[PDB]
């Protein structure tokens, strides 16, 4: 009775798969019209020709494990993400928490665009000659907006609101757990965009690709003492990705790395993906 | 019954007689934002006819020595039509797309294109500096309707090889088999709504892998046209115009 | 399967996932193709 | 208190270990999840997607020419077109795939493989090709009467522009260590020599030099055992 | 005893940690509780109470004059009265509120806000005002025909001497990091420019310079995520 | 002037949508706000009168004082921790 | 939810409070005002 | 935490001792067993 | 000290402070000289069945 | 780029050698007087 036109699913299906797939026995095909070997790669789909329809196979009850290949068992292996150098005699050292600076764990994380995980940090602090001297350290976590410490014995080390860890050099290394601290719903490693409005330049726009949903703060460290002790330190920070979910896979890096935040490469030296051989007509 | 198709969206329709198939990106359809995932507290606008229709861009001539091309979405439609006016008055934005790349050639021509869709496609600079450092200009990152030619298509201008770029949603335009590629893409972002001016979600890319070859006497001018269309688009946060 | 804190992110790794869904990456097409037929007809 | 006594392994830091740790922020409730399309659950979703091999990895191509295999009209019969080893985790054409780059994070692969050839010539050009896999025990076959004895698929050019040779899993051991080239040729798997079945026949006023794009993925029974670090990466600084 | 082995995190002191500790006085029973009025249970009871903004924070006021906004009879139409950003946790008028001082202990606020204007002129003075919130994407609106496009409330002076503009929660992300000014203008929220709708009309023998006291609080869906230290404090000694 | 705050909700000012809100109001309570240990006193001991005293008054350091001056009456338990070092960093085996 | 001593103050933090009562600070008036009406009549 | 007190025999390494140890590879599933003839179960099969 | 385990095919370290000691994928054990000795468990890692 | 904004049909040459653009009835009045060219351009209908 009123205006009528105001009144007016998916494809994939997940299966719990425990072991690898089996193989059923086959026979020989002598008939026309039914062909499993001819494909069309232009349709954007991969080939679906199974090996029972190409050759004659046997019955194999397959008992291999598909457990270690999941994204939880692949990323729950802690690797180095930052090295903080402290020379005492300004007395302290800070570290902007950015794990895109070391290349063993970066390339594993660049397989995907969006990742949602918890972390588990570990701080292995030594001296420059090996370590083990009984001095006491303090590790603050400074969130974005909190005042960073400006002295060896400044008042920001009172630490009444934000977390901190007291541990000696001669103890086992300190280890905490860190939740999902981003304001978005996933850490994105590739942000094709600009953070602010305005006229963006042509020569050197250092803001392209800056994602402020990933900047998580500052990690500060000092030696808990009054008089300046004279000993050079290094901490090493190891991040273990746990409870991890990943979205939108992308190809893996093939060019050698350059800057932390920007995916630069040089165009004058492009390394080939496959190392060369003599000719195409021989295999070795 | 598979090579013939028609795609009617809005007041526009595309026919084809030599198609291959239609690809849904990641097996999902573009839809509106549900109430369990929305974070704004205003009511969105949904024009649903005036902004969901096939917009035809310009044509790119394909030659012997073409190194390839890339657009940013929704960058190319911020200045065309009523979608270009709703994406300037409104701060927030959400949509899907439906892409269609037409390229015909005769029975005596040969070659192949790779039409893929890359979410969050970040352009790299081309210098051997370790900090200053070179960064791409604004007309290179956000090119507009005229696109941009690749410098190094082997690494997709991002240090990432083309040989593995079939993990993205894609089709092929093989000139002996088809003449058109169709990819339907949902909304892929870490936030439910995001700005349509700062942030372009994905980038369409057409790269000729095997080059165009033709014997003498054939038609030398082979153009590539691209016709795109928003689907299930909705806006929010009304204000004055910012381009 | 144990936790000594009330915070759920301080726990160890959770239960195994055991699932995968390759049809959204391998065959993301509308007209579903069979194996024993020609994909273009 | 409870009388305890300590054991070896006290105070160590194992990186792959699975234990709890004290949280820094009590009462924390994160930002809620939304629906983002295309979630992976394991890496065997990524090893089934066909990506392009670099079969033409000579010292002459230098670019995007490296991905494609040339064909033309031959004067003699019986001839060879291309050849490559079957080893995900070896230097060569497999190194530019998702299979050949995820099988470098893992030791000891297992299962079948598949190689899809797409022909990018003109419509009027016809021909037939022989695609032969030969299990190990010898060198690359020298003629077509030797390579016809192994597993092979005869491919006719036509409207369906793609064939797929499914390389089966023929092995003595359950797993192959994915590092080979020296004394580790106990774990090699074979060659995929391409032979002209008849010819590349072409009408007049049509180009007589066509190309083939070769693809590669893994079958449904493909697994990977021991996780290690990859060798594709170097670093000599901190990336300032 | 029970064979135990120690883990990393042994012998550390995490400040925010939640563990037991040995009591110094066994058998202790404290002084009994009585009823004291006005118990708080969370800090979101305190962020809903309207407190005064310092909109007139210029270098000229210097005192209690800083709290109030002057109005008078204008010669031209269309004119502007005052303007301020909407950012609890930014230098400016919000810094003198309970919302703007509790949102400095916390990172990543979320939710709507509200601004209440009270008019402290005489009874015989009449007028109308336009109060407009404009979401980010541009600079402060230059005239009334631009600021009328955003969220706005037209306010008539009368017996009910107070209006309240409810600034909605329009954002792309669920949370805004509460630290802004540099490259963090990705998290800004907008302006509350005040415009003359008609005029400030006044009878004879009545003062023609009236004031407005502006207030600010948060709505019912206001939250705060990550607790940190505030930046409003300095110290250089021990307070002997 | 009535001494009450405004009760205008945002559904009655503009036209809104249906939002099922799932944000956490847990970390803002007064238990999770004050259960974070901060410095309250520093005791200096120079040996050679041999001892040192400290009148227990936490109003001397300003990080934890200003948090406690939001309220007039507070009723709590405490949990002290004594981090003792030397002047050059610490760790000398004396009792 | 564990304690190793008989003294109740040696325990960890207790159960969560989850309640708030803002009507004693926001609207502490006798004549209760509605929203959709004029507060002075 | 739980008030414990240590005993003698702390931090030693007895070679014949029977205790657990932390695994290096989580989620590991080995190569499946086949039937190999001639399995021993004790050394008194060999002394006869 | 640091004890890495390098599987067959993984890059062996070529320096005292080389990048293979970042150890993002393969196992490693950090332990001092003055701790009790480190002790792990190792599964059946052969590709055959014995 | 201007004519793509109106009603349009993209036509591919092939075995089906004919397309048909259906010009819809878009009007303010119910009828158009069928005499036009001067001041009667109030009743015009468009271009193909
Ligand atoms: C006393 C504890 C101090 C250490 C606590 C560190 C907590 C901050 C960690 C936040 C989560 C990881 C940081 C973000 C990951 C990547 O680096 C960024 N997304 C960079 O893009
Ligand atoms: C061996 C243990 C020695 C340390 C034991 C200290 C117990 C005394 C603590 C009493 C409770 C806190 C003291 C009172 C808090 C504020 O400083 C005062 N109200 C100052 O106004």
């Amino acid at each position: 009775d009123p205006v009528e036109d105001i009144i007016h699913r998916a494809i994939s299906s997940a299966t719990n798969v425990e072991s690898a797939a089996n193989t059923t026995p086959s026979s020989h095909r002598l008939e026309t019209g039914r062909v499993p070997a001819l494909q069309a790669a232009e349709t954007g789909a991969t080939s679906n020709a199974t090996d029972e329809n190409m050759i004659e196979t046997r019955c194999v009850v397959n008992r291999n494990g598909v457990l270690e290949t999941t994204i939880n068992h692949f990323f729950s292996r802690s690797g180095l993400v930052g090295v903080v150098n402290l020379t005492d005699g300004t007395g302290y050292a800070t570290w902007d928490i950015d794990i895109m600076g070391f290349v063993q764990l970066r390339r594993k994380c660049e397989m995907f665009t969006y990742m949602r995980f918890n972390a588990e940090f570990t701080f292995v602090t030594t001296t420059e000659n090996g370590g083990a001297r009984p001095y006491m350290l303090q590790y603050m976590y400074v969130p974005p907006g909190a005042p960073k410490p400006t002295g060896r014995d400044a008042f920001q080390w009172q630490t009444a609101t934000n977390p901190s860890v007291f541990v000696k050099l001669t103890d086992p290394p300190a280890q905490v757990s860190v939740p999902f601290m981003s304001p978005a719903s996933a850490y994105q490693w590739f942000y094709d965009g600009y953070p602010t409005f305005g006229q963006h330049p042509e020569t050197s726009n250092t803001t392209y690709g800056l994602c402020p949903n990933n900047m998580m703060g500052t990690f500060a460290v000092r030696v808990v003492s009054r008089e300046a002790s004279q000993l050079k330190l290094q901490t090493r920070v190891y991040m273990k990705l746990k409870h991890v979910r990943a979205w939108v896979p992308r190809p893996i890096r093939s060019q050698p790395y350059l800057l932390k935040n920007f995916p630069n490469y040089d165009s004058s030296k492009i390394t080939n993906s496959a190392r060369d051989r003599s000719s195409i007509k021989q295999a070795n | 019954s598979d090579r013939v198709a028609q795609l009617t969206v809005g007041n526009s329709s595309i026919t084809t007689q030599e198609a291959a198939n239609i690809v849904l990106a990641y097996g999902e359809w573009p839809e509106y934002c549900p109430d369990t995932d929305a974070t704004a507290v205003d009511k969105p606008t949904r024009p649903d006819v005036s902004v969901n229709r096939f917009y035809t861009l310009d044509s790119k001539m394909w030659q012997e020595n073409s190194t390839g091309w890339y657009w940013k979405f929704p960058d190319v439609l911020n200045k065309t039509g009523v979608f270009g006016q709703n994406a300037q008055f409104h701060y927030l934005y959400r949509s899907g797309f439906c892409l269609h790349v037409q390229c015909n050639a005769s029975k005596f021509h040969q070659g192949a294109l790779l039409v893929a869709v890359i979410p969050e496609f970040v352009i790299a600079g081309r210098g051997s500096n370790t900090k200053e450092a070179p960064h791409p200009g604004f007309t290179t990152t956000f090119p507009g309707t005229t696109g941009a030619t690749f410098y190094d298509p082997y690494v997709l201008d991002s240090g990432v090889p083309l040989s593995q770029a079939l993990i993205y949603p894609h089709q092929w335009i093989n000139l002996r088999t088809n003449n058109c590629a169709t990819v339907i893409v949902p909304y892929i972002n870490a936030v439910p709504f995001d700005s349509a001016i700062n942030h372009s979600n994905f980038g369409l890319i057409v790269i000729p892998v095997s080059p165009l070859k033709y014997s003498s006497g054939a038609t030398t001018a082979i153009p590539i046209t691209i016709t795109i269309a928003p689907l299930n688009s909705e806006f929010g946060g009304l204000r004055q115009a910012v381009s | 399967n144990i936790n000594y804190y009330k915070d759920s992110y301080a726990a160890s790794a959770t239960r195994q996932d055991f699932t995968q869904d390759p049809k959204k990456f391998t065959q993301p097409v509308l007209d579903s193709i069979r194996e024993l037929s020609a994909p273009l007809n | 208190g409870i009388p305890a006594e300590l054991r070896p392994g006290t105070n160590q830091f194992l990186t792959t270990d699975d234990g709890t740790a004290a949280p820094i922020l009590p009462g924390f409730t994160p930002t809620p999840t939304i629906h983002i399309p295309g979630e992976v659950h394991s890496l065997l979703e990524l090893c089934r997607v066909e990506t392009i091999l670099e079969v033409n990895n000579t010292t002459e191509a230098t670019g995007l020419t490296r991905l494609l295999i040339p064909v033309s009209s031959q004067n003699k019969a019986d001839e060879l077109c291309a050849a490559f080893m079957v080893d995900p985790g070896r230097i060569g054409p497999w190194q530019s795939t998702l299979v050949g780059q995820i099988c470098r994070y893992y030791t000891q692969w297992s299962g079948s493989l598949k190689v899809t050839f797409m022909f990018t010539g003109s419509f009027m050009a016809t021909g037939k090709m022989l695609v032969a896999y030969s299990p190990p025990g010898s060198a690359q076959p020298a003629n077509r009467e030797t390579a016809m004895l192994g597993t092979h698929v005869i491919w006719d050019f036509g409207l369906q522009s793609s064939v797929s040779l499914v390389i089966p899993w023929i092995s003595n051991t359950h797993f192959r260590t994915a590092k080979t080239g020296g004394n580790y040729d106990y774990y090699t798997a074979g060659v995929v020599t391409l032979w002209y079945q008849t010819n590349y026949v072409v009408p007049p006023e049509t180009p007589g030099e066509a190309y083939i794009i070769a693809m590669g993925a893994a079958q449904d029974n493909f697994t990977l055992k021991i996780c290690k670090d990859t060798d594709e990466v170097t670093q000599q600084a901190v990336l300032q």
